[PDB]
């Protein structure tokens, strides 16, 4: 980690990066986040829910360096993308999270995992079906109906969505 | 406190289905019989409903000196502040029990929120 | 010290039969460590060095503060005795080291509370 | 225990309220005063006297909230009234203290309690004070010069109008106290 | 650090064949620690010795600030000073491991004097 | 230090006769000893009490800062308490908490010999060294 | 009280402070009995014994006669010895020499003093086993202080005798500065 | 004393302080005996042995002959070696080489020096490439230093010999 690099190579100011670092340095003094810390860092997120399974998907959404563990620099790029990046970038990031096995394709199989994994994190207040939720996704994301959603399909599909676009732009201070 | 900054990684995974902005951070200055302690405001906010964590401390703020002043023992205060820092309240294996219970009672911290490391020694000499 | 503020509840129950002196923090410079306390806190035990008039001999006109070339550590206890009623024996310091000091500030050996006069025994 | 409310809703400045709070927070760290603390808080008041019985009367002169115990905010309103309030307010306050069973009536029965309770707090025997004026020949002077029509029962209006007539019980009341 | 100034006595014996320093200010919860920059440089790749500390520097106050316990920090600073890391035979084990983990100092670089006592109450 | 002010009671009893050793002066300042941060303060005389030890001597001139206008030592501020306190009362005490090695190291630096330790502490200095 | 002492002695507040800090350190006690008095001179000289002198110094004070010597006694004493008039400084020495307080100094008690100081300093330490005996020292004193030769030296005899002595006089005036 | 040293050496007070803080850390002692001297070079080189050279370095001082070397000796030495005239710097080296203090350097004692440095530095006293023999190193020294060829090199022989050497002079100034 070096501070004035991060300032240059992300959308955060030195001021911001510090707050972020002090945030990080407290959630694990370790400096290195493995999946177990990752899991228990969400133990708080929600009262009596279980984000165990989601932690796993979040974890190997990183390891982009593939160095076994996630260093702070990964964590801030991730955030720089999610809070400040272009719609494209923020969207591509979500896509990579959904594409569990890293092959650029999202299938019913793995979308179910995600939704279940979040439902678990949340209230495992609820009436929306688990399966009946991937279905709404695919029937309104998979353009040609081949049951497989690609990055371009997911990109163009969300740009059309007059609120999933407001979800994305509105909000960012650290 | 800074867990809020992890919530957008969650919010990101929703996309596809599924004081508003008026508080900065300051270091606040806790004058204790002389020793000028310094901590991040948030650090105190971590346990509200305990003297410093709460509104109560407003009664100890000095308009002029522009700092909170406590005519208490500066030493024990270390632990009290350190409790806000790491989750753990430690028993200093040198100080007198009584000396430091007295102090815990003042700052609004309960006798045995003491971690497993020290509630051992807190037993064997109380 | 602030018990004065409870008396009017007494004075109230007499009715029918039967300025002040603004407070300062004073600054006690001890070998460097700048201790601070409410004047009243010291006044609590007059006839002991700080509680008394004696301390006037240690006041610096310029620095505008009381200065003592004593150990700053033991002085914690001495000050803390003016604060809570109790004088505590720091279960680490040397007996001799801290009797010497008590003799200086005008505090008697065993005004020590029950918590510590136990340990003050077993290593003196 | 909010400070800027207290500033608004009492006669004290923020400065003063702080001094008062630091006063209170020291006489009990507790933050909640029950009768026992109340008693031993007067143990000092007088050297070798006993304020045990008076503590009791002082206590349920508060509990105006009726929450089992007296919080600081009660303590400062009380004081705000006693040191700053209107004569009427200060007087009504004393009346409620005297009216032990809360019924707006003071009778010989309970006045005796009060005077005995205060005498105890000091030295109607405590060796040297060796007092002689009874607790009886003191209630009597009170009633004979407070109970206007002589029905042996003194009401708030009887007590109010009776004290206004008293030039000295009046300038005592007002003399500007100083919480500082 | 200042061993460089002994080398010319070596370079002298070849003959015939063969930028400055600051005190930096470490604000710790209030206690303003002071040390020579070189002192910290002595063990780079540990928080203070390294680049990491740049994340704790305050532009305004013009000093490094740590909202950690000021006491344990004594030992950590003192480890940069004499080679030895000592275990304060009063502090709680857990209290001070926590801290060692933060500053990037390994549990038992503790000298022989104290790794004795570090054993008997951990 | 302030024993000088008792000698005139001796000098008084000579008048009328009188080898001997009962013979302006100099100043007095507080000097400021910055130790890793902790700014210690003591009377110059207090230090002069044991010359030929680092502070008592001329050696300390090597640690004086022209600018900060103070003596600065990048040593441990804690042990320095004892060292200073030794100049104050005659006695050097062993803090029954600090590590032996930790505090011998320091005594060697300031020029104070291992066992000028008083009877109170040379007991405990024995049983854990 | 400090501002009394400032008025009723020749010291400034500044000086009195230094003196107090001096005193308060030699006994925290605040009250000097004879034993503190003795061991306060234990330092004065290396391997000498000021035990016997301490006694004479002690009941040279007790002027208040309150069993012990308080600081205010100590500072008057010093105000006289360092700042007082020659007469005052001299009368002070005379009272020290007149052990039994009767205004008369006799061979008997002058011997005591001289021996008591010799002891304090150390006649045999490493000089030589008595330079002169205390005897041949009292004798020079009397033969040059006792004006009419009646073997008894009175205050006026001692006063007038020292004023005549050019050097005992310069020794007595040279401006001491506490500070 | 500091202001003497300022006057009687080529260092400023500023410099002398850094030097003193240097010294006072390499031994708190204040007095350097040979053992500290040795271990003060233990660092100088990783896995080499400067034991034997320490000895020669030591009684290159003891110029006061007070059993041990005080700081003041150390700084004069340095003042000479870093700032002194060429003559001074050279005479200083000569006295180091002249082990038994007699103003004469012979094959015997030059071997000692070269071995003693080789030991410190870690180099072999017997390499693959033969020209490296420190026998074959004293020889180059004498054959290009001992002017007449009497096998004995004197101070004047050593002085004049080095002034002639265009690089063992630039080596000796900047
Ligand atoms: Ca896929
Ligand atoms: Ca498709
Ligand atoms: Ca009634
Ligand atoms: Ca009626
Ligand atoms: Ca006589
Ligand atoms: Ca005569
Ligand atoms: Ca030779
Ligand atoms: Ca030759
Ligand atoms: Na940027
Ligand atoms: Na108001
Ligand atoms: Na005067
Ligand atoms: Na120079
Ligand atoms: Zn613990
Ligand atoms: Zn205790
Ligand atoms: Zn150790
Ligand atoms: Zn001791």
């Amino acid at each position: 980690e070096g501070l004035e690099q991060l300032e240059a190579q992300t959308n955060f100011t030195k001021r911001e990066l510090q707050v972020l670092y002090r945030g990080f340095k407290n959630e694990c003094p370790s400096g290195v986040v493995n999946e177990d810390t990752f899991k228990q860092i969400y133990a708080q997120f929600f009262p009596h829910g279980d984000a165990s399974t989601y932690a796993h998907y979040l974890f190997n959404a990183f390891d982009t360096t593939q160095t076994g563990s996630v260093k702070f620099e990964d964590f801030v790029t991730a955030l720089s993308i999610l809070l400040r990046g272009t719609v494209h970038e923020k969207l591509r990031w979500t896509f990579n999270l959904y594409d569990i096995n890293k092959d650029g394709y999202i299938n019913k199989e793995e979308m179910m995992d995600i939704v279940k994994a979040i439902y678990d994190m949340m209230g495992a207040l609820a009436e929306d079906t688990p399966r009946q939720h991937v279905d709404v996704f695919f029937q309104k994301m998979d353009k040609n109906k081949d049951g497989i959603v690609t990055l371009d399909e997911f990109l163009e599909s969300c740009q059309e969505d007059d609120n999933i676009m407001r979800s994305l732009q509105l909000f960012q201070n650290v | 406190a800074g867990v809020a900054a992890w919530l957008p990684f969650a919010r990101a995974a929703a996309i596809g289905w599924m004081d508003k902005n008026k508080r900065q951070d300051e270091l606040i200055v806790l004058n204790v019989s002389g020793r000028r302690f310094q901590t991040w405001r948030t650090t105190l906010e971590r346990y509200p409903d305990t003297l410093l964590g709460s509104t109560e401390k407003e009664f100890f703020f000095n308009e002029d000196t522009k700092e909170y002043f406590f005519d208490r023992d500066p030493e024990v205060f270390r632990c009290v502040l350190n409790f806000y820092r790491t989750g753990k309240l430690h028993y200093p294996r040198y100080e007198c029990i009584s000396a430091y219970d007295d102090e815990l009672a003042f700052y609004g911290i309960l006798p045995e929120i003491i971690g497993d490391c020290c509630y051992e020694e807190y037993k064997d000499r109380k």
